[PDB]
RNA sequence: CUCUCGGCCGAAGCGUUUACUUUGAAAAAA
RNA sequence: UGGUGACUCUAGAUAACCUCGGGCCGAUCGCACGCCGGCGGCGACGACCCAUUCGAACGUCUGCCCUAUCAACUUUCGAUGGUAGUCGCCGUGCCUACCAUGGUGACCACGGGUGACGGGGAAUCAGGGUUCGAUUCCGGAGAGGGAGCCUGAGAAACGGCUACCACAUCCAAGGAAGGCAGCAGGCGCGCAAAUUACCCACUCCCGACCCGGGGAGGUAGUGACGAAAAAUAACAAUACAGGACUCUUUCGAGGCCCUGUAAUUGGAAUGAGUCCACUUUAAAUCCUUUAACGAGGAUCCAUUGGAGGGCAAGUCUGGUGCCAGCAGCCGCGGUAAUUCCAGCUCCAAUAGCGUAUA
RNA sequence: UACCUGGUUGAUCCUGCCAGUAGCAUAUGCUUGUCUCAAAGAUUAAGCCAUGCAUGUCUAAGUACGCACGGCCGGUACAGUGAAACUGCGAAUGGCUCAUUAAAUCAGUUAUGGUUCCUUUGGUCGCUCGUACUUGGAUAACUGUGGUAAUUCU
């Protein structure tokens, strides 16, 4: 129960429909805390559901006691969906992506010149 | 084109003369007292101070009232005031030439440790500092160059993780207590 | 070069926008627009490096998109868009106004204005011709060509425009003892009185200028925009009034700040 | 340094012409 | 009418013209649906022209290294100028016809050389100065060497075409296809220089485009080019070679302060490593943060050059004997070598230190 | 930090060079524990290149008769998503290198009253006194027949 969360140069977006806020949480004795376990102390800091709080970008400062992130809170699921980085809605299970390579998808796409019409569906 | 930065700088100048007898013993007694480790830490001090009297110079060469005299001039004295290395009652402009590397070389972290009793020696102090021992303002900090702020004189103290405060023992009392 | 350049770098941009040398090698190159390229600020160098209304560029353009942001009165979807001097920026979600003005150091202002207050600007004269029939024409600084202007009106002057209809409302002449500020040179973003215009025919005229506090300089003819007639401005000025102070001033009113803090 | 004009001052002519000196504005960022 | 310092400017009037290889004057598309069969509101795409933005292209004044064993050069084949025209987006010997005989030069023309792209800048530095700038920013030039074009607003474009010259690829011998001074990579050349890796998450650019693409760009790999910080030990008790310092004249007491063979004791502290986890990130790695393990002495072992002088530090001991070798320079070596080859000891800088060259 | 030292003589004082001394750039030798930043096929061969990649692009809004789709409704011209192809735009930017180049390039300063300009922004777009409630012919994609050892051929 030692870990503390604070909140500096907060500032509501609603332009993005969002709130935004710099965190700096508190750990004397422990390792960097997790951001899911950040999640909840600002769910119940903010009075909403963790499922529209987004942390990242969190660095530990030398000696160790204080580590520094940000932090957005959207006004709902669907705003978060709209608005938020792809890779950051993965972390949280919401986005999956295609599992191919770029040298894949070029070299396709270099064979598929050679062909013209319809054709060119039937190419691997 | 890259999004890099290539400034950078060399902090010391070497000696002219590579085997003069007499710099050779003043600056090895300044080693020995300060507890440095190699004489480049020497040069270092030396080439910071030998900038400072070089800006000097070159402001006293300006009229009294020179706008940049008087916009420059009171900046280095303040600057010098703060780190505790120039009197506040001093703050004139033909003083700055009048100071010495021992004044620079007493306001480093290693010195200041030992001076307040913490360390042993100037020599238990350096490990002290470098072992993560040593706290200035809530801040650990095991940079033994670290040139000590006046207005932190007051706040340099034993880690609050470190078994010299507050904290567990080190790894060799756990050892030894559960070898019975 | 075979063709105009779609790129800017970094370094080479205008200093007035304060960039940084490690967040990239590219700046946004500003598109093409009533204003200049070295003499505007881009919509997302305004809505993500000075508000910080969005953290990358990606979100300036989710924010553009929406239309959301109003350049004097009309949605503006392109987010390298060459906003300039005088300009009115409205965001009406957040109910915000803002006019571009330079500040005492040359850089562009955040300077809030009303609603009343963005329902104008004020836009100095560049060319005046006849065209075909005999209509008069003008030509500003903000590339607005407004048709069967008053006769009285000439280059050099400055003209209010209303937004809305973009017809003018009044203007200020040019002569000595009106208000003016500097839009560029090495007294950009300061404001004082027109005192004397020294006329150098086949070259550029220079105009001297008195500040409030009784510094005087002096700029080219082209450099000087008319605010208001006389003392008085037509439009709200930013925090420092157009007084560029010295650095031991600067420094003096910055230490005694911090003394006040307790 | 001065003849005409706009309400005791400015707008306009140069004083042989320069070199020199001080000032001003104009001079990319790094 | 209006304006410039200055028009053969803008605006106006009149008589005509107006290219078929042709000049503008909308037969285009979406969304909401309505008011009294008519009227309609928001946009999108196109349009001769004017202005504006991004420029580009031509000109103005000043400024560049060495060379006279380059002193006269240009003009037949345009060299300087005039007149009229062609061509060109336009101003011009840009080109043509007819005229005139001009133009540059010791204040260095003309010619030659350059391990010559030019600047912003870099090294050195009492003051003056000397040298460097292929290299990420600005301008120029090129895409094996010359030349010529099509499309287009823009190219004499080369990840466009057409020839020739030099190389070179497949072939059923009829034919067809070429351009890494782009990112990797290979050969060659050399004293001399890294991965045939991951990604559009950042900075930006392009497109019909809030969605697609980008070897631009970013991220890792190699990396003692170079720059910054900083380990390889610290402390206590003992007993001396002992040392100073206080008293005893002296023997001596020293618990007051100091250094070292300490192959003397002693536990206290810590990374470097191994390694849960979190954090970082597009996904990772690294740094930072944290559990567990992790230090006594041939170890968790610091190196590179030297010891006659310049120039800090041994005429120590053993071997060789004008030989082998050292030596930037002076010099050393011919049987007792302060200089070679080694042991010991010593000293200079130190995670760095020698050598060659500019 | 505005600095010198050794070497011509039996010995001396000079001229004068040689050597020593410190930085800085390339290469190289030996050595190398931690951590941050970071140059890197320029020099000679602007020499030659296997292979892969480096330039593409669709909104409500130019053209949809591909059942290619789950699915409406069944006289509905076209419900929608949408490969292909026609049309438009871009590919003249970026990246690389330094061969050429000696008033040439380039830098500061000026002029276009001597030119052009895709696009953005604004103006203009019943100003002309002379089938329209919609005009004509094709050609891609697709179907089918093919040629060549061979191509992003046709
Ligand atoms: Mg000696």
């Amino acid at each position: 129960d030692t870990v503390t969360i604070r909140t500096r140069k907060f500032m509501t977006n609603r332009l993005l429909q969002r709130k935004q806020m710099v965190i700096d949480v508190l750990h004397p004795g422990k390792a960097t805390v997790p951001k899911t376990e950040i999640r909840e102390k600002l769910a119940k800091m903010y009075k909403t559901t963790p499922d529209v709080i987004f942390v990242f970008g969190f660095r530990t400062h030398f000696g160790g006691g204080k580590t520094t992130g940000f932090g957005m809170i959207y006004d709902s699921l669907d705003y978060a969906k709209k608005n938020e980085p792809k890779h950051r809605l993965a972390r949280h299970g919401l986005y999956e992506k295609k599992k191919t390579s770029r040298k894949q998808r070029k070299e396709r796409k270099n064979r598929m010149k050679k062909v013209r019409g319809t054709a060119k569906a039937n190419v691997g | 084109p890259v999004a890099r930065s290539w400034v950078c700088r060399k902090t010391y100048v070497t000696p002219r003369r590579p085997f003069e007898k007499s710099r050779l013993d003043q600056e090895l007694k300044l080693i020995g007292e300060y507890g440095l480790r190699n004489k480049r830490e020497v040069w270092r001090v030396k080439f910071t101070l030998a900038k400072i009297r070089k800006a000097a110079r070159e402001l006293l060469t300006l009229d009294e009232k020179d706008p940049r005299r008087l916009f420059e001039g009171n900046a280095l004295l303040r600057r010098l005031v703060r780190i505790g290395v120039l009197d506040e009652g001093k703050m004139k402009l033909d003083y700055i030439l009048g100071l010495k590397i021992e004044d620079f070389l007493e306001r480093r972290l290693q010195t200041q440790v030992f001076k307040l009793g913490l360390a042993k020696s100037i020599h238990h102090a350096r490990v002290l500092i470098r072992q993560r021992h040593i706290r200035v303002r809530k801040q650990v900090v095991n940079i033994p160059s670290f040139i000590v702020r006046l207005d932190s004189q007051k706040h340099i103290d034993f880690s609050l993780r470190s078994p010299y405060g507050g904290g567990r023992p080190g790894r060799v009392k756990r050892k030894n207590a559960k070898k019975g | 070069a075979r063709g105009p350049k779609k790129h800017l770098k970094r370094v080479a941009a205008p200093k007035h926008w304060m960039l940084d040398k490690l967040t990239g090698v590219f700046a946004p190159r500003p598109s093409t627009g009533p204003h200049k390229l070295r003499e505007c600020l881009p919509l997302i160098i305004f809505l993500r490096n000075r508000l910080k209304y969005a953290l990358t560029g990606d979100e300036v353009k989710k924010i553009c998109m929406q239309r959301f942001i109003k350049i004097d009165g009309k949605v503006r979807t392109d987010i390298t868009y060459p906003a300039g001097f005088m300009d009115v920026i409205s965001i009406d979600k957040t109910g915000e106004n803002f006019r571009l003005i330079y500040d005492t150091k040359g850089r562009f202002a955040v300077h809030r204005i009303t609603p009343e207050e963005a329902k104008y600007k004020l836009c100095k004269v560049r060319k005046i011709f006849v065209g075909t029939k005999g209509i008069p024409h003008l030509v500003t600084h903000d590339a607005r060509t407004i048709r069967y202007p008053d006769p009285l009106i000439k280059v050099n002057d400055t003209i209010q425009i209303d937004l809305e209809t973009g017809k003018i409302t009044d203007f200020i002449k040019f002569d000595t003892g009106n208000l003016c500020m500097v839009t560029g040179g090495a007294n950009l973003g300061r404001i004082g009185v027109i005192t004397n215009r020294e006329r150098h025919p086949g070259s550029f005229d220079v105009v001297h200028v008195k500040d409030a506090n009784g510094n005087s300089f002096a700029t080219r003819l082209s450099n000087i925009f008319v605010i208001g007639k006389g003392n008085k401005p037509w439009i709200s000025l930013p925090r420092g009034k157009g007084i560029r102070l010295t650095i031991a001033e600067e420094r003096d009113k910055r230490l005694a700040a911090k003394q006040s803090s307790g």
